[PDB]
């Protein structure tokens, strides 16, 4: 039962985020009103500007941890449901690629490797016709409505902002600014 | 009633406890003077009072008790203790003493002790026999450590290159010849939190010499074995007293079939006040340091040993190198033959942006074929046949862009060998 | 100082000053400098931004020096440990305070002044700062000013204090100064940015032109 | 009992045998004064005791004797030596004393003598008609010593080689030219065991100064002879002192028709430390090295001869070059041709996994002929001449191969010709 489970990490990461985007969004609108504020105040625009990167910052990570949520659920659907259908009709596409699987039997590791990596292209161009013909196709009924929850894959406000690659030096003094952030704000 | 967590709370809940009953105006003195009011008060009252410290002793049995949260500081609150149930209990310098504590009277200012209940964090009748730290026969390293933690975390990839720069071994003289501006402090507590992570029975110590404030207190939020750091405020007297107690307490420790690591940053400055410390003998060499200013850091840095039997004390020291003075230099030289194993810190890494700097061609361990297992230990050596040819730059460069992309040690050793 | 300095400073500057010349004995320099010290850790104990610029270390410490008692052990130079550590409480108090309030200290030392302890206090005073910053007589020579050198200077753990952006513009500009010499770089860089407004206008028409 | 037994054996019988008989809580304090307490209580009981060791005289006569296991430390149990009896056997430091030990009295707190048996291995009486070593003329090495031990060890052959590049002869100068991490410490060892081994009735001792801890102890296991060793963390004074004991010990048992050899680990670090110890005289050689100091280790190294009457002292000792330092250079120049053998050693030779590091082209012996047969010589200057042309990798790994596929350096010398 632990896709709920990861459906539950994925809606929470998911909310986490929006709260992230919403803050991050408060912190640009103060900005921007204390740019025309006057006054200079060079101090505050700085930690201002500070504020904000760590927000951003913090905001991309955000939306990369909930995007390998929804792949890390999509994936273990994804297992549950073949390895359900397998236990339901595995002998009928088992003897579809007969052969190869029947001779696998017990050999050696490089003919097994062989013997799986020749299945896989069989069935490759097995999929192809209906990759070919493809008409539409809906979710599995059974977990169909958590599969509707996150319908599609994250939206691209999720993804937009995941461009940019950060190098560890980067993560670290952006993981400290982050710690200080937190310090000084439970005070 | 356990002054330890007592003395390690921060100052807020001290003042209200101290207010609860009406103490007057405490928020003005020193720590020490608060506790040793408050406990002033609690004994007062007809309550049993316990107090912990670590003994040192002076040149008339009068005996003192520090605490190790307070950074060794000589407060009120040190526990005063008389040669007589020194010599009865067979007490010696660096023991840790546990138990009931005795409030002062009239001609004294200092708690004295009723009746100790543990000493050396064991019973104390099989702890007056023990066999002295220098007795032991010494032996090289055997139990191997591994500075990866295993998590994959992008922090530990520099540990992972030393892992593949040189064995960390028990009793294991290790000197990190860093100049300045080289990233040896963050790497020195990334070492002692992977041996913290790593290997939570080996007890973890930090000392750390005349260093800022600031970095002093980073490293006692950081790390969570205990550090004992000689701020860059006392004088020479009290970085070598403090040194010289932390050494022997972890002699007395490691007598006790109990294995110590000690990470010590820097070593030059500890040389230095050695030298400025101890008085004139009549024979100066070149920069200014006297013909014995270098028994007492050699005595300290060779107490690291692998003993026959029981846990072993292993002691990295940083030397700094190329900071316009001689004696540094000197103090380096004379410091180069004394460990089994160094660590390079290349400065024309460190503009590179490219870390840690490690000067791996340089730099290399010693007697590590007796330490790790042969297959890796030959892995070990065509890897360093491998880079020894090209420049620093180039192979720290090659070194990092394979070592980031991969998950762990041995599978960067599988990658690199299966093409 | 001399009356000179201490007068066209205290008629100069907006804040309050605090200053004492030479026809003082070196007592009340101690003194002065030590209840400015006091006062001024008690003004971040109130939670208040202070910033004090000392000018200089090189010549309290002498002061310290001679007005310390020797403790029967003196080094090289005439100079005590006491003597240098009563200076080295003055000095220290630059630390951050996390619930509010900052104590700022930026100091200037003195070298080259034909005194071999005056480098070795500065020596011992190496390794204590965060940040340092050179200046050379040669620079001063050719009549541009400030004689910084841009090689020398450094700051220790800038990258917590600027920004991300701010660190690439401060990285870039020290590869491109880094290869030549320290007149030719310094005098190129303030011609470039003295066209220039502002610091940020500089960094825009010196990344892309 | 007698010294002898009670110095070498571990503390963990001794503190159970003292406990045993009952002397105190002898747990906390040196070996030394475990044994002292334990001599004064069996003195108090009424037996008598034997003593031994090796003695020495300071500027007044005040007559010390220490022993040799101990590393020659100044600890309570040396045996007090008036000059009434040094002026009446005619004693001087370095003669082995043997007899009765006077038990201290009030007044003083180190053991008395009372009779002594005997001198040096020999009657008091008979070992005071002896010369001294400088009256003796030398000779050179007309004996040979061979490192072949017979049995085909696998290891053996760094010493095999050895015999092919240096022959060692009894009553010669032999220094080792080694940069650091060149195996020269093992090279060492396997020396001293297989003379200790092919000729048992030499008296062997190896002396190690300022060494790590762990390669003293494994100096004083491996090696069956007795080794005496004294750590860095002592001042240089002891180190000197201790080289001087030795030295003038061995110069006492040469006399005696002891053919006597005596390892040198390092040259340079005691020149180090006699420059570091003696005050300056005025005029200090470039880089800060006084010239004076100098003449203190030929003292030590010139030694090394030869004696027509009986005996040979034999000084082999190892050198430092590319160190980091600039005294190592100057202590290698300083010693350039004062040694007759000399043995060089190489890093380039050492990084490419070949032992042992030595450099055929450039070491070599002087009057070889005399020192060794005829046929053996010319058969080895062709070996040499076969290895001049080439460099040293490809040379040194064809030895190392061609040694490697015989077992007797007979059947290795009778099968180049063949082919
Ligand atoms: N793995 C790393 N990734 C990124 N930056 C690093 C890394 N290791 C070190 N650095 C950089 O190295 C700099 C060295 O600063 P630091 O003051 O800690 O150096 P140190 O070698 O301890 O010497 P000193 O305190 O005398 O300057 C740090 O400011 C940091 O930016
Ligand atoms: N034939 C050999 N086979 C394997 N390893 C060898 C051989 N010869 C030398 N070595 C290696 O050489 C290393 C050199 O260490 P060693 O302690 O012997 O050095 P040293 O030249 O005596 O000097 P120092 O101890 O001062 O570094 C040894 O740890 C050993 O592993
Ligand atoms: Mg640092
Ligand atoms: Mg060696």
């Amino acid at each position: 039962t632990a896709l709920q489970q990861a459906f539950d990490t994925c809606q929470n990461n998911k909310a986490a985020w929006l709260q992230r985007k919403n803050e991050l969004a408060a912190a640009e609108q103060e900005y921007l009103r204390l740019l025309s504020g006057e006054g200079r105040n060079v101090s505050r625009l700085d930690e201002l500007r500070n504020i904000i990167e760590v927000r951003k910052w913090q905001v991309n990570q955000a939306a990369g941890r909930y995007i390998r949520s929804h792949e890390a659920v999509q994936h273990i659907s994804i297992r549950d449901r073949l390895n359900d259908f397998m236990q339901q009709h595995g002998t009928a596409l088992a003897a579809a690629l007969a052969p190869e699987l029947m001779g696998y039997s017990e050999l050696t590791a490089i003919a097994r490797n062989c013997a799986i990596q020749r299945a896989t292209d069989a069935l490759r161009e097995a999929l192809l016709s209906w990759l070919a013909k493809g008409e539409k196709i809906n979710y599995s009924a059974q977990d169909s409505d958590i599969l509707t929850t996150i319908g599609f894959r994250p939206d691209v406000a999720s993804v937009d902002d995941s461009r940019e690659k950060f190098t560890p030096a980067q993560n670290m003094i952006f993981s400290r600014k982050s710690a200080q952030l937190a310090s000084r704000q439970s005070v | 009633m356990n002054l330890t967590e007592l003395k390690n709370t921060p100052v807020s809940e001290l003042i209200t406890l101290g207010e609860n009953m009406g103490l007057e105006n405490l928020a003005r003195m020193r720590k020490q003077d608060i506790i040793f009011a408050i406990l002033k008060q609690h004994a007062k009252s007809g309550e049993d009072i316990f107090g912990d410290g670590v003994l040192e002793i002076l040149q008339d049995g009068f005996g003192f008790l520090r605490s190790a949260d307070s950074s060794y500081l000589a407060g009120p609150d040190d526990i005063y203790v008389s040669p007589s149930q020194i010599r009865r209990f067979n007490l010696r310098t660096g023991d840790t003493i546990s138990g009931k504590i005795r409030p002062p009277k009239e001609g004294e200012r200092y708690f004295a002790l009723l009746k100790v209940n543990e000493v050396n964090f064991d019973k104390p009748e099989n702890a007056r026999n023990k066999i002295l730290f220098e007795n032991l026969t010494p032996l090289h390293a055997n139990s191997r450590l591994r500075m990866e933690r295993g998590n994959g975390s992008t922090e530990d990839l520099t540990a992972r290159v030393l892992d593949l720069a040189s064995p960390i071994g028990r009793g294991q003289r290790g000197l990190i010849v860093a100049p300045p501006k080289a990233g040896k402090t963050m790497l020195l507590q990334n070492i002692a939190q992977s041996i913290a992570y790593n290997h939570p029975d080996c007890v973890l110590m930090v000392l750390l010499i005349d260093e800022r404030p600031e970095e002093v207190t980073e490293m006692q939020r950081l790390v969570k074995g205990e550090v004992v750091a000689s701020t860059f405020d006392e004088p020479a007297s009290r970085h070598v007293q403090v040194a010289e107690m932390v050494i022997e307490k972890a002699k007395r420790l490691v007598e006790h079939k109990k294995d110590v690591i000690i990470l010590l940053d820097s070593i030059t400055r500890l040389a230095r006040a050695y030298n400025t410390v101890v008085p004139a003998s009549g024979k100066v060499l070149t920069g200014g340091v006297d013909a014995n200013a270098l028994h007492r850091p050699k005595r300290f840095f060779g107490a690291a040993r692998n003993v026959e039997e029981g846990g072993s004390l292993t002691i990295i020291a940083t030397a700094l190198i190329d900071t316009g003075s001689k004696m540094d230099e000197v103090i380096y030289e004379e410091f180069k033959g004394t460990g089994n194993m160094e660590l390079h810190l290349s400065r024309k890494i460190a503009e590179k942006r490219v870390f840690p700097a490690i000067d791996y061609n340089r730099s290399g361990t010693r007697k590590e074929e007796l330490l790790t297992t042969q297959e890796e230990l030959q892995k070990m050596w065509i890897l360093r046949k491998i880079i020894h040819p090209m420049g620093e730059i180039d192979a720290m460069e090659f070194l990092i862009n394979k070592l980031a992309m991969t998950k762990t040690n041995d599978d960067f050793f599988e990658m690199m060998k299966r093409s």
